[PDB]
């Protein structure tokens, strides 16, 4: 069986084909980052326009890449939410109508379930149950996962998500948007320990997060200190180490609370190299296992959508002829 | 030939099929419902006419201008359909479609189309039908402030009919123009009226592959401000 997957939730157009015998047969990705960088944020109208420019051509490239033709596709899955309405609509209209013309099932996919399941795309995927740390641009959640569509929320951010926190602090350090990855690279240049940021909400028990106070601390530190390259590297490092310790501490507590032996990380922040290393080290001391996708499947991509599409198809989640999108769509509300 | 037309650029959703000498069409107001109605309409038309998507010679789509979201719905759906069944595509102006509507409803041959574009503008065109039924005036399409429309109308002459939601929002639009204006009786484009235009285009080879189908937004200044310095 093979599923075409379509991802247009924000500012990446992603198309992939996933075959359950042979694996990933195609993965096409266009990122709009240069279009939005000039603005310091994603401009929805422009994002929507550029999805139109890219979706159909990247579908054609996917089929050619894989050497398949229409008849070899069993279903078409597309991100229905959460995300920007305008963007989501482009991939959903193309996908649902393509499915109609090919006369195959159309599978609407929850963008964060895509992220959650991206580790399943690697060798040695996690078995249920596990704790999932979803850590993206606008999400930061701890989830107890007992099976497909059995997601119990355990902790979440009450303000900024970890990704936003990275991007917001990167902007203060003069980097282009989104600056999280660049902040991470600068950080490798930093003197460990020269500055020390709080680990918010780590002094009382509990699983929720807050990161807003961390920007504040960054900005004050950028104010009371020199603007040379090193001093900025050192601030980037301190910011990064603190976020990573916070995520780690909280993952520990959820592993404690659940008694689970498996930690799965996903979302764009799970590309962060320090984070990956620290959670792997932690799971080794606990004698459990950590899981994550390759770095390019942590951030938005089509592969995860084709995979999650396949899973939802097999779970019976097929759409009628209507097309709908859900810009806000809590993960806990998905059925099992 | 068989030609399937789809439109969602405005408050209306419509689908229509030119089926070798008869038309089978649907039209309704779908505010908030375009994406729930559009494929069921397509399905119903194909089934009731006993045609399938791969019997179609071309897919005509409402290219714009109009609702940015609407226009994208239209071309999204039209693109998956065309990609899926390997159909060539024919983009049709929503302004020109309303002109054709007026010709259909009351024999109008010179049309001033104005769509309410919001932000105190309208999408504008001057369409005139020759003795062969071809609509001239595509070069006049534009997004304009009413006072600029007014200036433009003073450079025109003769009798015109008015179509589109632009005239409802701004009913004094032709004040002191010097033209005789009559009500064209068309507020919205209908897929049914894209058909004669698309059939003509098909006969002449004015089609494009799905990867070259584009919306016409007319308003392209749509960002907020850039950061200091770029
Ligand atoms: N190596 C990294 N370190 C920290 N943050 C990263 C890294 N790579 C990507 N990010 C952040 O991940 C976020 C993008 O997450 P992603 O899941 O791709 O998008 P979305 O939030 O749109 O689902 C951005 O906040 C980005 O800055
Ligand atoms: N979130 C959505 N989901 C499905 N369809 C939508 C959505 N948003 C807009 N549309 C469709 O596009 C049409 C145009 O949207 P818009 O230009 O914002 O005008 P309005 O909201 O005033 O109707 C809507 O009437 C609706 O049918
Ligand atoms: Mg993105």
């Amino acid at each position: 069986m093979r599923v075409l997957g379509i991802e247009t939730s924000c500012d990446e157009t992603g198309i992939a084909i996933y075959d359950d015998e042979k694996g990933l047969l195609a993965n096409q990705l266009y990122s709009q980052v240069k279009l939005h960088a000039d603005y310091g944020g994603v401009v929805p109208e422009l994002a929507s326009r550029d999805h139109v420019r890219k979706t159909v051509p990247l579908i054609q490239a996917a089929l050619k890449e894989s050497g398949l033709t229409a008849k070899d596709i069993d279903a078409v899955a597309y991100t229905a939410g959460p995300g920007l309405v305008g963007a989501l609509l482009v991939g959903a209209t193309v996908g649902r109508s393509l499915a109609f013309a090919w006369d195959v099932p159309a599978i609407p996919v929850h963008h964060m379930e895509g992220h959650l399941l991206a580790p399943m795309l690697e060798d040695n995927p996690p078995e249920f149950p596990f704790v999932a740390l979803l850590v993206s641009g606008g999400h930061t959640q701890l989830i107890s996962v007992t099976g497909i569509g059995q997601y119990e929320l355990l902790g979440e951010s009450i303000d900024d998500a970890a990704g936003e926190a990275f991007d917001k602090t990167a902007k203060l350090l003069g980097l282009d948007y989104p600056g999280g990855p660049l902040l991470s690279k600068m950080a490798a240049q930093g003197t460990a320990g020269r500055f020390v940021f709080p680990r918010p909400m780590t002094d009382r028990p509990g699983l929720d997060f807050s990161f807003s106070g961390l920007k504040t601390f960054a900005a004050n530190t950028i104010r009371d200190n020199g603007t040379d390259d090193q001093t900025r590297a050192d601030i980037a490092r301190a910011f990064e180490d603190a976020v990573v310790d916070t995520l780690m501490i909280k993952c520990k507590r959820a592993l404690d609370q659940t008694g689970f032996k498996r930690l799965v990380m996903a979302g764009g922040v799970s590309a962060n190299r320090t984070l990956r290393a620290k959670l792997a080290e932690m799971m080794k001391k606990r004698r459990g296992e950590v899981f994550y996708a390759r770095p390019e499947f942590c951030t938005d991509n089509g592969a995860m959508i084709a995979y999650a599409g396949m899973v939802r198809f097999k779970a019976g989640a097929t759409a009628d002829l209507g097309v709908s999108v859900r810009p806000r769509w809590p993960l806990a509300e998905l059925p099992a | 030939m068989r030609i399937l037309a789809i439109d969602t650029a405005t408050e209306a959703c419509s689908v229509a099929l030119w089926n070798d000498g008869t038309v089978n069409a649907h039209f309704e107001l779908c505010p908030r419902e375009h994406t729930q109605r559009i494929l069921p309409m397509v399905q119903d038309i194909l089934t009731t006419s006993g045609t399938s998507l791969t019997d179609i010679n071309a897919l005509a789509y409402g290219r714009g201008p109009g609702s940015f979201t609407g226009v994208r719905i239209g071309i999204g759906i039209a693109q998956g359909l065309a990609l899926g069944a390997e159909l060539p595509m024919i983009g049709v102006s929503t302004l020109m479609t309303m002109a054709q509507g007026a010709w259909r409803k009351n024999g109008a041959t010179r049309v001033l189309a104005a769509i309410d574009a919001r932000m105190g503008e309208v999408y504008w065109a001057e369409y005139q039908r020759d003795e062969n039924g071809i609509w001239h005036g595509e070069e006049t399409e534009a997004v304009l402030k009413p006072e600029i429309v007014h200036e433009r109308m003073q450079q025109l002459s003769g009798e015109w009919v008015t179509v589109g939601t632009g005239w409802q929002a701004w009913p004094d639009l032709g004040k002191e123009s010097g033209l005789v204006l009559r009500d064209g009786e068309v507020l919205l484009p209908a897929a049914e009226d894209m058909l004669p235009i698309a059939c003509q285009m098909f006969a002449e080879g004015k089609t494009v592959a799905v990867e070259h189908a584009e919306p016409v937004y007319l308003r392209n200044n749509v960002a907020w401000k850039k950061l200091p310095g770029k």
